RNA sequence: UUUGGAGAGUUUGAUCCUGGCUCAGGACGAACGCUGGCGGCGUGCUUAACACAUGCAAGUCGAACGGAAAGGCCCUUUCGGGGGUACUCGAGUGGCGAACGGGUGAGUAACACGUGGGUGAUCUGCCCUGCACUUUGGGAUAAGCCUGGGAAACUGGGUCUAAUACCGAAUACACCCUGCUGGUCGCAUGGCCUGGUAGGGGAAAGCUUUUGCGGUGUGGGAUGGGCCCGCGGCCUAUCAGCUUGUUGGUGGGGUGAUGGCCUACCAAGGCGACGACGGGUAGCCGGCCUGAGAGGGUGACCGGCCACACUGGGACUGAGAUACGGCCCAGACUCCUACGGGAGGCAGCAGUGGGGAAUAUUGCACAAUGGGCGCAAGCCUGAUGCAGCGACGCCGCGUGAGGGAUGACGGCCUUCGGGUUGUAAACCUCUUUCAGCACAGACGAAGCGCAAGUGACGGUAUGUGCAGAAGAAGGACCGGCCAACUACGUGCCAGCAGCCGCGGUAAUACGUAGGGUCCGAGCGUUGUCCGGAAUUACUGGGCGUAAAGAGCUCGUAGGUGGUUUGUCGCGUUGUUCGUGAAAACUCA
């Protein structure tokens, strides 16, 4: 299951922004609640929980199989941390999301659900697919004929598509190359905090 | 062994068939169990609303 | 008379037949002396491989295989290459 | 008992036990005998009972009611002990 | 040359130490409370090894034999049916199969179990493969007919018939035994060169005329098996001596095979403080949970073994008996009776009564594969493959999206200004996965048949269409540990609660509200087990007073050694091939 409740709520009480263009939280960054104002004790705990909510719904994973994500990246043999974070940005969901063919993760995810995209040649309408390299990923005839799905490939002005990815042409073809680099990539938050509580 | 009564009201006279669960308390030396309410002929408490799981309580309608 | 056997193990709805040279004493999952494969039909290839070698040592020493191992064996192959008659047929679909 | 082929497998269990202890009760007494003669101390007597008992006790063998290397283990004995004596 | 360690609270006026308790996590064959939509994939009596209504879960061969109850055919017919027909067949032998596969864990501390040898000490049908033979005579019984007892099961008496059912004899001279003579090996009697020698002994059965199968012994091998072997593998000395076939020798008997397996006589010993025998506990193991690790716990499923079959015993059948649905006897349980006597054994699949928290359906198929049968077709198989029930466990999916006010109600607080739920909501566009309704629609079957066809699952999985945001969210917590606060209602009551502790009128700790936090189709409680517990301290503790050096000596066993000169290398590591089942974990 997804989140069906507001969205700016999350922002509001996390204290950083999310989607990246809220004008409600830039006019109340306050987190909700008749006592937005009662000062925070500080506390290490507090600290990673909150570094791992933030992360969890800024990639939309679920709490058990982000665990899983923790979990496979410790099996991996190269460093815990930038694993974990290729596994997760390996997601269909944020591929889609940062390669200009999706304003928003979550409306990655509805379009996968809905399953109007060919992957490889084969139909596919799962949202948490894992995107190897080298794979190609496409775009059938009726998301084509889609509206929205064309107003964002002609909006995809935004934050230029990182290194590894890159769009082809009209027909939006995404391929990635290299292996991700943690500091090429510059996701925000530090895995130090979140290893942290996982291993606790 | 004597059980604790949970919750606010309880419907149990002498021969009441009941379920026990394990559980100190404090308060009571002589005292170790409790009695889960909303089974057998045991029900929740009405008027609960807040932590209706634990005692057993069905929804407002 | 120890028989070709198709060891099975796992679950329920993805039944599982490993190639295996045994007794028709033991239980049908019973004592495996040795395997040379496995066989599953869940998949639609179905793949299949056998160890040629190891089969024909097995048949010349007197193990007799049942007769879906045999039918196999000659869509492998290896029964033509026991026989000699039409020699060595390749014909398997290596799964897609 | 409850099915057919038990049944009938009792039935015939039952026939060849009777042909069995017939078989069995022969060569004892065979073998008795021929203790007798050994312990009543006997040579050519010994011998010839010798011979006639083996030649039962070979045929029972081959049908099947005895074992092969244990007739050859009490015929070699019988053997050792009329050759001690 | 590479993998991998979290603390917090609680003693005191206030510290430090030690030490005790509790919590933050993973896991359950788990149960209850609330909630609840689908599909995919597993899982599912742990207690009563309690008794069990019904039925299913073991059958195959006329080309072995006699026959014809029912059917097919033809001669006949008064329609009672009469002959033969072998297509076919009831039962009748004979076989083969039934020791399979399925179930359960009460006992069992044992060569019971994993691993490592084994046997010059055993067997082993059905399979293949080189290699002699299969002459001959005889008799009986079922079945059937008649009779009799008897409700019954069951039984007898008489006549009659055949054989892959039965036995004698023919041979064997390569096999099993015994009295005489060489070489090889040594790990010993002695084994192997079928070593040579003299004696005597021994087996079979036929079927089909077509991819033709049968019977008997043993140079080759395998499998299933038995024996015993070092090691090992709970707790209790508040269990210290135990043991008499017991311990060894010789001789006999016995076993498929040595041996107190059994018997007789000799000697008195054997086992015992590097824990005997005693007591309670409990199937062992590959494994499952935990832990960085060592280690601790534990034996769900699957699987390798063991033992059991209403309780106690015993034996037959054979290559193979603890013989689950094989036999006999004794007790219990239930039942039948015409009262003389009989039937029984769900821990086989399901199902019910009871216990309990609780574990589902009296479902379909041989479609595939293992398994039993036959020359095969072909038959049987709750083994199985599947289907229905159940959020119980890992995993994936759906109940919308985009924008939308200096932000519409209304609630709740207010310092009465206002904050607050809130991009939330209604609103304008969109896709509508999955459910709903239709079409197409697989493979799972180079598999079988000398036949034309063979798929339960399922008309499902899977694609293509149809109208619709339309059918889709709840649970726990919010005093500190512990990310989440305020007001309303009663105040040592009513109550909370994991430890500390919270109410004696203005509670962030009770209840109600809002608001917030964690989680999520699951969320909590409870209970078992590891952890932090270095809180049984090998890694890795302490002994002055916090708990501990006995009151102090000699000294047996055990434990341990002040030096160098010397070998064997049994302590040791050194490497080479040579074992370590599958399944599980780690890499790709
Ligand atoms: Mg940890
Ligand atoms: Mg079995
Ligand atoms: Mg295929
Ligand atoms: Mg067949
Ligand atoms: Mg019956
Ligand atoms: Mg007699
Ligand atoms: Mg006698
Ligand atoms: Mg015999
Ligand atoms: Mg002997
Ligand atoms: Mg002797
Ligand atoms: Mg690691
Ligand atoms: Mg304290
Ligand atoms: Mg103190
Ligand atoms: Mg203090
Ligand atoms: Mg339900
Ligand atoms: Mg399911
Ligand atoms: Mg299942
Ligand atoms: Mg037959
Ligand atoms: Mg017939
Ligand atoms: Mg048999
Ligand atoms: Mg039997
Ligand atoms: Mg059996
Ligand atoms: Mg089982
Ligand atoms: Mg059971
Ligand atoms: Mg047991
Ligand atoms: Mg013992
Ligand atoms: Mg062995
Ligand atoms: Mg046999
Ligand atoms: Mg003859
Ligand atoms: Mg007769
Ligand atoms: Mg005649
Ligand atoms: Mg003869
Ligand atoms: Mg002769
Ligand atoms: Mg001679
Ligand atoms: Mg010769
Ligand atoms: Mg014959
Ligand atoms: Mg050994
Ligand atoms: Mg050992
Ligand atoms: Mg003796
Ligand atoms: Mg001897
Ligand atoms: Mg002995
Ligand atoms: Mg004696
Ligand atoms: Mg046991
Ligand atoms: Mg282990
Ligand atoms: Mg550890
Ligand atoms: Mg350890
Ligand atoms: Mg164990
Ligand atoms: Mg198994
Ligand atoms: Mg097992
Ligand atoms: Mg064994
Ligand atoms: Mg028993
Ligand atoms: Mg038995
Ligand atoms: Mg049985
Ligand atoms: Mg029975
Ligand atoms: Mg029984
Ligand atoms: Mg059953
Ligand atoms: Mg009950
Ligand atoms: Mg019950
Ligand atoms: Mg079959
Ligand atoms: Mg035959
Ligand atoms: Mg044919
Ligand atoms: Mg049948
Ligand atoms: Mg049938
Ligand atoms: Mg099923
Ligand atoms: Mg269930
Ligand atoms: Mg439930
Ligand atoms: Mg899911
Ligand atoms: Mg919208
Ligand atoms: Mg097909
Ligand atoms: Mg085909
Ligand atoms: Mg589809
Ligand atoms: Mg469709
Ligand atoms: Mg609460
Ligand atoms: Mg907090
Ligand atoms: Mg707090
Ligand atoms: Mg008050
Ligand atoms: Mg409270
Ligand atoms: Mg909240
Ligand atoms: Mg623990
Ligand atoms: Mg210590
Ligand atoms: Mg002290
Ligand atoms: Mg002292
Ligand atoms: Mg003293
Ligand atoms: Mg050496
Ligand atoms: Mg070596
Ligand atoms: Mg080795
Ligand atoms: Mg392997
Ligand atoms: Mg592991």
């Amino acid at each position: 299951a997804r989140y069906t409740g507001p969205a700016t709520r999350k922002s509001r009480r996390l204290g950083v922004d999310l989607v990246g263009g809220d004008q409600s939280f830039e006019k109340r960054p306050y987190p909700p609640g008749q006592h937005g104002r009662a000062r925070i004790k500080e506390s290490e705990y507090r600290q990673q929980l909150q570094e791992k909510q933030k992360a969890r719904f800024s990639y939309g994973v679920m709490e058990k199989q982000f665990r899983r994500y923790y979990e496979e990246a410790n099996r991996q043999p190269g460093k815990t941390g930038d694993n974990l974070l290729r596994i997760l940005e390996s997601r269909l969901d944020n591929v889609v999301y940062r390669a200009g063919l999706a304003r928003t993760r979550r409306m990655a995810r509805q379009l996968v659900s809905h399953g109007h995209f060919l992957v490889n040649g084969v139909k596919v309408d799962i949202p948490s697919y894992r995107v190897s390299q080298y794979d190609i990923i496409d775009v059938k005839e009726k998301s084509l004929n889609t509206l929205p799905f064309q107003i964002a490939r002609e909006t995809a002005g935004e934050r230029p598509i990182p290194s590894w990815l890159q769009v082809v042409g009209e027909r939006q073809r995404i391929l990635v190359h290299q292996l991700p680099e943690r500091a090429q990539i510059d996701v925000p938050l530090t895995e130090q905090l979140i290893v942290e509580l996982y291993s606790k | 062994v004597t059980a604790y009564i949970p919750g606010e009201g309880h419907n149990l006279q002498e021969h009441s068939m009941v379920l026990v669960r394990g559980g100190r308390v404090k308060d009571l030396p002589g005292v170790r169990y409790k009695i889960i309410r909303g089974s057998l002929d045991t029900q929740g408490v009405k008027n609960r609303k807040q932590a209706r799981s634990r005692y057993g309580a069905k929804k407002e309608k | 008379a120890v028989k070709i056997k198709l060891t099975r193990l796992g679950k329920i709805r993805n039944p599982q037949y490993r190639i295996i040279v045994a007794d028709a004493r033991t239980r049908r999952d019973g004592r495996a002396i040795e395997v040379i494969g496995r066989y599953h039909p869940k998949e639609e290839p179905s793949l299949i491989q056998i160890d040629s070698e190891r089969a024909q040592y097995w048949l010349g020493v007197g193990a007799q295989p049942t007769e879906p191992v045999l039918a196999l064996l000659k869509i492998t192959g290896d029964w033509q290459k026991f026989k000699g008659l039409p020699g060595a047929e390749g014909t398997l679909k290596v799964k897609e | 008992a409850n099915i057919k082929s038990q049944i009938k497998r009792i039935r015939t269990n039952e026939r060849r036990r009777l042909r069995n202890q017939s078989v069995k009760s022969s060569l004892r007494t065979a073998i008795r005998g021929f203790r007798e003669a050994v312990d009543a101390g006997d040579k050519d007597k010994a011998s010839e009972l010798l011979h006639a008992t083996s030649r039962k006790l070979d045929k029972a063998a081959s049908k099947g009611v005895i074992h092969p290397n244990q007739a050859a283990n009490k015929k070699s004995a019988l053997a050792l002990a009329l050759n001690k004596l």
